[PDB]
C-alpha cells in the first residue's frame, strides 16, 4: 500500500543545484519524519539528513558543509532534498525512507526507489563498438568493446537474445574524462560457423549499433 | 563523531553455513543500533532495530545482540537470498546516523584459477586515434587477482582500468577484465604487450601477449 515515489534521474554540471522530490502515495504519517541517504557507486549508505525526534527541525551530516536543505511540503506529501555547489563526489543514487518508531507495531521501514544524479563537467554523448575478435591461437573467448559514452543505461545483449550462456557484461568504468566490456565464452569450433553478434541498445541517446564479430586473419 | 566500524569487511561462507558479522561504535551507543541487509539493484531493507529487536516480517533465521560498544548479527543459516550486503547505524538522538562501512557476505567455493585472455585493438578503434586492449580473466575464484600490464617488458602504473562482475549465481565464480588505453601515436611506439595475472589458482604468473601488428 504505502509507497515512497521519487523523481526521476538528473544530470547536472559541477557548482549547479540539485532538487530531488519523494512523494508518498498511502498512509498519513508526518512528511517531515522522511530522511534522505545516498550510495556512491560501488560504496556504502551515506545519512544526510533527516528530523532526530527529539528535535523540531532536521540535522545534517557535517561534512555537506551546509549545501543541503530537506523540507516538507505536508500539502501534497513530498519531502524536497536541495543540494547546490555540486561537487564530483555528490554522484551518487539519493534515498528517501521512514524508518524509526514513529507511532502506529514494531519499527517503520518505508524506502523510495532511488533517484540517479550525476555531476560533472561532461555532457552527453552515444557510443561506438568496437569488435574483440577470437584470437585464432578448446575454448574460444570473443566480446564487444564500448567505449566514450555518457548517458548510463547501456544494455547489450547478444545474438538478439538466442545466446546468454557464458555471457559477461562488465560494470562500466569512467576514465579521467569521458566505457564499458562485454565477453561471451563459446567453443572454439563454432567459430565461422555460428555468427555472433551483439546488440547495444542505448536507450538515451538513440543508439542501436549491431556489430558482428568474426575472427581475424592474415593480409 | 561516531564511528562504527565493521570488519570484516567481506566474509566468504558455505551456503547453509552460520554468519556471525561484527558492528564496534567508537563510544557507547547503548542499545540505539539497527542492522540493515542491501541486495544488488535495491534499497536497503531494516532487519533488527534496539540492537536485537527483529523487525516485521524478518525471518527468524536473523537475530541481533550486543550493547554499549560491540554489536553482533547473526544469521543461523544463510540462505540463497541472505549474500547481499549489511550495514548498522547507529540510532541515538545525536546525528549525524551514522552507518558503518558495510560487509558483503559471498560464497565460498573452491579455489578456481582463471582462463586468461588478451585482446589486441581493432582496426576500427585504430582509425579512431586510440587503442584499447583488453585482457580477461574468466571465472575465478577467489576474488582477488593482480593483473599487471608490461609493455615492451615496462610496468604499466596508472594506466589501465579494471572491472569485476559480481559473483556469479550457477558456480560462484567472478570474472575480471582490465583495459589498457593508449593513444594510437603512443601504441605505435612499441611491440610487445603484455597483461601478467597472478591469482591464487596459479601455481606461477600467467602471461598473455601479442606483438603489435602480427596474427
Amino acid at each position: 500500500q504505502v509507497q515512497l515515489v521519487q523523481s526521476g534521474a538528473e544530470v547536472k554540471k559541477p557548482g549547479s543545484s540539485v532538487k530531488v522530490s519523494c512523494k508518498a502515495s498511502g498512509g498519513t504519517f508526518k512528511t517531515y519524519t522522511l530522511t534522505w541517504v545516498r550510495q556512491a557507486p560501488g560504496q556504502g549508505l551515506e545519512w544526510l539528513g533527516g528530523i532526530i525526534p527529539i528535535f523540531d527541525a532536521p540535522n545534517y551530516a557535517p561534512k555537506l558543509l551546509g549545501r543541503l536543505t530537506i523540507t516538507a511540503d505536508e500539502s501534497t506529501k513530498t519531502s524536497y532534498m536541495e543540494l547546490s555547489s555540486l561537487r564530483s563526489e555528490d554522484s551518487a543514487i539519493y534515498y528517501c525512507a521512514r524508518v524509526g518508531d514513529y507511532g502506529d507495531w514494531g519499527w517503520f521501514d518505508l524506502w523510495g526507489q532511488g533517484t540517479l544524479v550525476t555531476v560533472s563537467s561532461a555532457s552527453t554523448k552515444g557510443p561506438s563498438v568496437f569488435p574483440l575478435a577470437p584470437s585464432s591461437k578448446g575454448t574460444a573467448a570473443l566480446g564487444c568493446l564500448v567505449k566514450d559514452y555518457f548517458p548510463e543505461p547501456v544494455t547489450v545483449s547478444w545474438n538478439s537474445g538466442a545466446l546468454t550462456s557464458g555471457v559477461h557484461t562488465f560494470p562500466a568504468v569512467l576514465q579521467s574524462s569521458g566505457s564499458l566490456s562485454s565477453v561471451v565464452t563459446v567453443p572454439s569450433s563454432s567459430l565461422g560457423t555460428q555468427t555472433y553478434i551483439c546488440n547495444v541498445n542505448h536507450k538515451p541517446s538513440n543508439t542501436k549499433v549491431d556489430k558482428k564479430v568474426e575472427p581475424k586473419s592474415c593480409d | 563523531e561516531i564511528v562504527l566500524t565493521q570488519s570484516p569487511a567481506t566474509l566468504s561462507l558455505s551456503p547453509g553455513a552460520r554468519a556471525s558479522l561484527s558492528c564496534r561504535a567508537s563510544q557507547s551507543v547503548n542499545n540505539f543500533l539497527a542492522w540493515y541487509q542491501q541486495k544488488p539493484g535495491q534499497a536497503p531493507r531494516l532487519l533488527i532495530y534496539d540492537a536485537s529487536k527483529r523487525a516485521t516480517g524478518i525471518p527468524a533465521r536473523f537475530s541481533g545482540s550486543g550493547s554499549g560498544t560491540d554489536f553482533t548479527l547473526t544469521i543461523s543459516s544463510l540462505e540463497p537470498e541472505d549474500f547481499a550486503v549489511y550495514y548498522c547505524q547507529q540510532r541515538t538522538n545525536w546525528p549525524p546516523l551514522t552507518f558503518g562501512g558495510g560487509t558483503k557476505v559471498e560464497i565460498k567455493r573452491t579455489v578456481a584459477a582463471p582462463s586468461v585472455f588478451i585482446f589486441p585493438p581493432s582496426d576500427e578503434q585504430l582509425k579512431s586515434g586510440t587503442a584499447s586492449v583488453v585482457c580477461l580473466l574468466n571465472n575465478f575464484y577467489p576474488r582477488e587477482a593482480k593483473v599487471q600490464w608490461k609493455v615492451d617488458n615496462a610496468l604499466q602504473s596508472g594506466n589501465s582500468q579494471e572491472s569485476v562482475t559480481e559473483q556469479d549465481s550457477k558456480d560462484s565464480t567472478y570474472s575480471l577484465s582490465s583495459t589498457l588505453t593508449l593513444s594510437k601515436a603512443d601504441y605505435e611506439k612499441h611491440k610487445v604487450y603484455a597483461c601478467e595475472v597472478t591469482h591464487q589458482g596459479l601455481s606461477s604468473p600467467v602471461t598473455k601477449s601479442f606483438n603489435r601488428g602480427e596474427c
